[PDB]
């Protein structure tokens, strides 16, 4: 085949003009989709907080209003999805990327309303779930509809919009483009066979998204966190050790998603009411622990700074890594719309914290910061619940910007990855594909 | 260049305390953990303590509960030690230093000039100042050594030098050593008979503690 | 805490020549440092991690070691290299400094330039009397100084003092000083310094009558 | 195919432990390999320092001992390529490249002591050319010795080892984890068919090269260039317009290349001893250069921070790409050992602070820095001419440090690459994997 | 995140001098600062701008060396020498910030100003005197004391009471300029039980004779 | 130079009125920014890039505009918003400044509160005297004061002085000082002034007798 190389070679990277232009409206949508979609969500959890001051004297009545506000706005989601667009239901990433299998439909002219007008509502909610999911879905189907309706035909472009789209709908929900492509190219893309995704189109389709989310959020950054410390050759091996403590409970919480997942099937057995309402009280308590326990709910974006400037006790570190892992496993688990990605870099980090703090106190000679032992652990249940390593690391690094800890960070990760292969685990979003797939036969 | 310049250690009466200030200039004064050590008169290095840059961290050596208290103010760009309850077994020369590392085991990397701290109750206390010219039947031959005396002062030190300092070559002044809560020392200086009772030859005393700035000029006996 | 104690306390050896001193911890060490002190100056920084020398350090310099006995050493020593050597760990917490080393130029012999002083006028009104005596000049450092009143030994109200080796000639100095009341100092007439060397067995005295 | 992929899906990224094993040792060996690598180019660019000292009275003279002092060293490596392994000249990248698709030998034995002796000579005598050929070569090779000595069987476990090697070794020429791990999945794999590289494989022996070079270099990166000012939006078409400009030079670089490799080969008809004699006077005129213009020679990463700063007037700008675009077509195309990505990086922040000057005075509103148009042409060139953009991108983003110039970066990138495109360039490495398969079937 | 200028005060024409900015609460370097001027009662007008690392420094059309911006970012300052200085340099100075947002740069964030006189005139102190309520203390529920600060020069006085104690209750009156001096009045209401129950005092400030006159209300009796 | 234009130079409104005023400029600019200007404030971003608010910015500013035609306007004006604004442009180099608009605001009417003061000790020791009348929030700013000595009208030596409206409470105060000599104010008695506002048809009055 050495004549048919040649050619082959001489014709690389020539995606056509056509694709090239139409990822960048794919961008540019996947973009002010994703921008108006974060504006929506915080709008809501505004309001909700307007509430709790019209009523703050009366405490019963404020726990009150703060679980009712959560709850409705939980089932308006949870509705939403079981009566218009089960497949949006969860991340949305194990559909994208059965859509790039060709096993999976992209039903965008159900999951675009579904996803967006549902996701505000469990996340606006306040529920322990990421806007990744919903970005990253609505992207994906935003790239499926710019298709249909220009009607572009080929396999090259099918599969280049629809990366595109979820890339770009990565990259505006983190402000992270580099981390976004990188998805594709490691996470999202059809892994046991070659594929005609244009990785340059791809790039086209991010700068757009990242442009416009530029235009609507400047001066602030997701995450600030300042410089931290270097590390020293002769800490490395304390990152490794802390990547290993990251393989083993890697795929420990992964089983626990999907046992929850049983679990919670079993608490509506499929009824659209029984689910909804199940969702409403998810919902409110979360909004409740909104109100009485704030680190203990929400996205998490929140105490990542705090957590990493050693602000909080040891005492509270395990307290929330307990409690957040509990309600990222209730609402995840229950299929709510909305990722999962955005929760894991806190309990991530906050896991880190503990470490570091540990690790401060029986090495002074180090001459640690607890914080960099942090920034190490973010990007770890990443890579050890969904092994997509060289992803969270970009995407830590994009969003921390504290590259002088490249070294610990990769060590973590691999060490992450590494123990959650050898103790028998599986990618996260991979191993729900797969139940999906296996749903989608065992009914014959 | 890199400049750590200590000051504040003077005389301190037993039981009181002083402030040492360690004053930085010509790189940035936080990234870099500040730390103090101490040397006590013909003994070894000793490390008292040391402070990250957010001051999140303070360790100090196996020693007291609020004997010592390092801070920095990294807007100043000074680091600081208080010492209260002040011994003997604390005077020594007070050593700032800025800490770094290699493969990570961490070392002193640039030291400053040192200050120091003499704890006594010994009171401040002026020097005579006496010449010391060769005797009337001197053997006069090629060279011919001068002194002064510089006789019961308190606390150290003393500065010595001949004719403003132009007259470098020749000189040694003496370890001052201290008896009945007082010191003394002598500076010798050799010149040619050609220089000597020619010119003159003139010692500059300086004892700041007390304010004596003298010169006494070598003339002469009988 | 980990005890650092380096070997030669003191030590000489000619330019040109090489030199080795040693540090010995309590327990096991990993990585040392090594500062090299002259008096009246910062210590600096001069190996670091047992073996790296720093911006600056000759290459004559080097060192060596693992566990609990490490080394410094000048393979030709120079002038400028007299100095203190103090080893360093922080391999374990806290951290530790050895004894010193103190590195002396040696030389040839030198015989001591012994001056005696009579008391000035000035001390005398004040109702002391000092007896200067400079022995200047000689290596060894070595050297004793006798007091004759008289010609009869004294041994109270004398106080020594050397100096550090110094920087030209790498010699030493040491003066002697014997303090009376000026009565006491009336009451006899010659006052001998009999200085005894390594250089000779004959003291060389020097010596001031009052008549 | 669903009963197909649900089975695959439930075995995923479980790469067997003998190969994980083997490619923390291949990192190892690179790191070391590429640490020794770069400690011998220094210390012969020292000798030439020094031996210049010796001779700093006669300026005829000195002249004379620098231009012969690397013209030596230039012949002793054009000598060890074409004696004992042809397939080591010039980079290097096409045939490890080529190896990966089955369609070019990796003789170890021959090309490990070829290239990094060789490049040593050609490198030490400064010659434009970067150790990224040499030590991603080499690291290749490493990784087929060790295929072989622990005999290793199978597709995955040949072309994992022969990847992870290669990445180990951009990254230990550069201090580059990512952007090592980044190369193999943008342009060295191969590009058209499905293949059983293990990424995690691949991290591992990054990690492990990369941990050498930190051994014996810390403290210190290969450029520090500071922190420079941000990109306001209003800002951002400047940075689109320069990598059009470098999409249509890239391309024309990229004949000259290809078109030089041809016409210095008419040099010496294919003949040992002329080749040789051809390379010293080349690397002797480097050596020479190195001494009376030092910018127009070496592998240029001296040159960057001092253009970063603007430290360079507009005219000397010019002349040094100028210059360097002569010597880095006369040192690569004439087949001695040693890459072209340094010397191009050195050529895109040339380009790029020439531009960002043009910028900060017709635009006083938007309160420019040249510096940060250097920072997005830097690796420009490797976007237009070798077509990795992002490994271009994220490589110098690990050199510089300055994540909040991302997008302008970004931008000049797609810029290029888009323009490479549309003016008909193609992806240099494989243009000459291309032009090195139609000689071997004809 | 403060800027406090200095040096403003009285000059002879033709002659120059150089204001300090103080900058304090944020890195100082990786900031471009900008001088802006305010003649008295007129509107603004820009002086010139330098980049951090002194590298660029642009001006208002001047003349030649009419300015000379520069920064010390060791001492976190920045300076303005104004030469060969005229009537229309007698203007109040504010020392910016410069920032941006999609990329049209702004004023961020300002300093207090300083101010300086172009005058031949001498710099004179003020005489602070109390104004008290004449022994006719026809108490309401609240007594308005004053003080009368007459005879400096050049402008400006700051004026305060109790050290600001007394923020409400309060009008300074604008100076009025004769024989090339200046005279300013400030009143202060307090209820009558505070007084003269409690020490009610008035602050003056002169800066431009580093003066300061803290004069006690004291009744007449 | 881009020359700037704001709409009236002054310009007065009840709280409650929307309020807007408008930059133009001689060619295009985009983006501008507006300064609001507190009497005896330094003047503070408040509006930027055309629409976007400065923290802390309370909602009732808006702005808008392009090209050439850039207003700002506050929507129902509150009584704190008097202030003179200022509109700026750096979309063309160098920048610029707008003129002004100075916001006046309309309240009700509120009466002068007039203290008088005799001149100080202090102040006849110097050889002068000041007679100072304050007259102290009242609206509107239309005042006339008459200095009245023994009953007669001085005026020569009289000087009077306006706040500017109070950012609060929107009054106006005015001060009034009769200065004469030591000699000329001890050949008299009896001082007044007298304050002509339109919350009263008869002149309020306040006074003291030297005796
Ligand atoms: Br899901
Ligand atoms: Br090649």
């Amino acid at each position: 085949r050495r004549r048919q190389l040649i050619r082959q070679l001489l014709e690389r990277d020539k995606t056509p003009l056509a694709i090239l232009f139409m990822a960048a409206v794919v961008g540019t949508l996947v973009g002010l989709a994703a921008v108006a979609f974060d504006k929506g969500v915080a709008w809501l959890q505004n309001q909700r907080m307007g509430a709790l001051v019209h009523t703050a004297d009366n405490y019963p009545l404020l726990l009150t209003v703060a679980f009712l506000c959560s709850a409705v706005l939980a089932m308006f989601g949870y509705f939403l999805v079981r009566k218009y667009a089960p497949e949006a239901g969860g991340s949305g990433i194990p559909e994208i990327e059965g859509a790039l299998e060709d096993q999976r439909p992209v039903r965008w002219w159900r999951v675009l309303p579904v996803k967006f007008f549902g996701g505000l509502g469990t996340l606006g909610g306040g529920m322990v779930l990421g806007a990744d999911g919903p970005t990253v879905q609505i992207g994906g189907n935003i790239g499926r509809m710019v298709l249909d309706i220009f009607r572009l035909k080929g396999d090259e472009a099918r599969h280049t919009l629809l990366a595109t789209g979820a890339a770009a709908g990565l990259a505006a929900a983190f402000n992270a483009p580099l981390a976004g492509i990188l998805f594709i190219i490691e996470e999202m893309r059809p892994q046991f066979r070659y594929t005609l995704i244009s990785i340059k189109a791809v790039f086209i389709g991010v700068i757009m998204s990242t442009i416009m989310y530029r235009i609507f959020n400047h001066e602030v950054a997701l995450i600030d966190v300042g410089k931290l410390s270097d590390a020293p050759l002769n800490t490395l091996w304390l990152y490794l050790i802390l990547g290993i403590i990251f393989g083993i409970f890697g795929p420990i919480f992964n089983k626990w998603v999907l046992g929850m997942q049983d679990l919670l099937h079993r608490v509506h057995g499929g009824n659209i009411t029984k689910w909804v309402l199940m969702g409403g009280a998810i919902g409110g308590l979360c909004g409740l622990l909104g109100f009485v326990a704030p680190a203990t709910s929400g996205g998490g974006a929140n105490l990542i700074p705090i957590a990493t400037a050693g602000n909080f006790s040891m005492g509270m570190l395990v307290f929330i890594f307990v409690a957040r892992v509990i309600t990222t496993l209730l609402c995840f688990s229950s299929g709510a719309p909305g990722g999962i990605f955005a929760p894991m870099l806190a309990l991530g980090t906050v896991l880190g914290t503990a470490f570091g703090m540990v690790a401060v106190e029986l090495f002074p000679q180090y001459h640690l910061e607890a914080g960099t032992f942090a920034i190490a652990g973010m990007g770890a249940l990443l890579a050890a619940s969904i092994r997509a390593p060289l992803t969270g690391i970009i995407l830590v690094l994009e969003m921390t910007d504290n590259y002088q800890l490249i070294l610990p960070m990769i060590i973590t990760g691999l060490g992450a990855t590494l123990l959650a292969q050898f103790t028998g685990g599986k990618p996260l979003y991979s191993a729900i594909l797969a139940r999906t797939l296996a749903k989608q036969e065992a009914e014959q | 260049e890199v400049r750590l310049l200590e000051s504040g250690g003077g005389l301190v009466q037993p039981g009181g305390s002083l402030k040492l200030s360690c004053a930085a200039s010509g790189f940035d004064y936080s990234r870099y953990w500040m730390s103090w050590v101490r040397q006590a008169p013909g003994k070894g290095l000793k490390w008292i303590g040391e402070i990250n840059p957010v001051s999140s961290t303070i360790n100090y050596t196996p020693s007291l509960k609020d004997k010592f208290i390092i801070s920095r103010d990294n807007a100043k760009d000074t680091l600081y030690l208080q010492i209260s309850k002040v011994r003997s077994e604390d005077t020594a020369l007070y050593y700032c230093a800025r800490l770094y590392y290699g493969y990570g085991y961490w070392y002193f990397d640039v030291w400053g000039a040192g200050t120091t701290v003499t704890v006594s109750s010994a009171k401040t206390t002026p020097p005579s100042v006496y010449p010391l010219a060769p005797g009337s039947a001197a053997a006069a031959a090629s060279m011919v050594t001068l002194g002064c005396l510089v006789k019961g002062y308190f606390p150290e030190p003393v500065t010595v030098t001949w004719n403003s300092g132009s007259l470098a070559a020749g000189v040694h002044t003496f370890p001052a050593v201290l008896q009945a809560a007082l010191y003394t020392l002598s500076s010798s200086v050799t010149v040619p008979s050609s220089s000597w009772p020619s010119e003159t030859v003139t010692c500059n005393v300086a004892h700041p503690a007390s304010s004596t700035k003298v010169d006494k000029k070598i003339v002469p006996r009988a | 805490d980990i005890v650092l104690t380096q070997s030669p306390a003191i030590m000489s050896a000619a330019p040109g020549d090489k030199v080795t001193m040693t540090c010995s911890a309590s327990s096991s060490v990993s990585y040392i440092h090594w500062y090299q002190q002259k008096s009246g100056t910062s210590p600096k920084r001069w190996i670091y991690d047992t073996s790296k020398l720093t911006s600056g350090v000759p290459v004559r310099f080097s060192g060596s070691g693992s566990g609990t006995s490490y080394s410094l050493t000048i393979n030709t020593m120079e002038a400028e290299d007299a100095a203190t050597y103090y080893c360093q760990q922080w391999s374990s917490h806290p951290q530790t400094f050895g004894g010193g080393t103190k590195l002396e130029i040696l030389r040839a012999d030198a015989a001591p330039t012994v001056s005696i002083f009579p008391p000035s006028s000035e001390q005398l009104t004040s109702g002391g009397a000092s007896v200067v005596c400079f022995l200047n000049n000689f290596y060894p450092k070595d050297i004793n100084v006798k007091w004759k009143i008289d010609g009869s030994e004294r041994q109270n109200g004398v106080l020594n003092s050397w100096t550090d080796q110094d920087s030209k000639d790498s010699t030493y100095s040491m003066s002697s000083t014997l303090t009376l009341t000026k009565d006491e100092y009336e009451r006899h007439n010659s006052y001998t310094c009999e200085a005894t060397h390594k250089t000779s067995t004959s003291p060389i005295v020097k010596s001031f009558n009052r008549a």
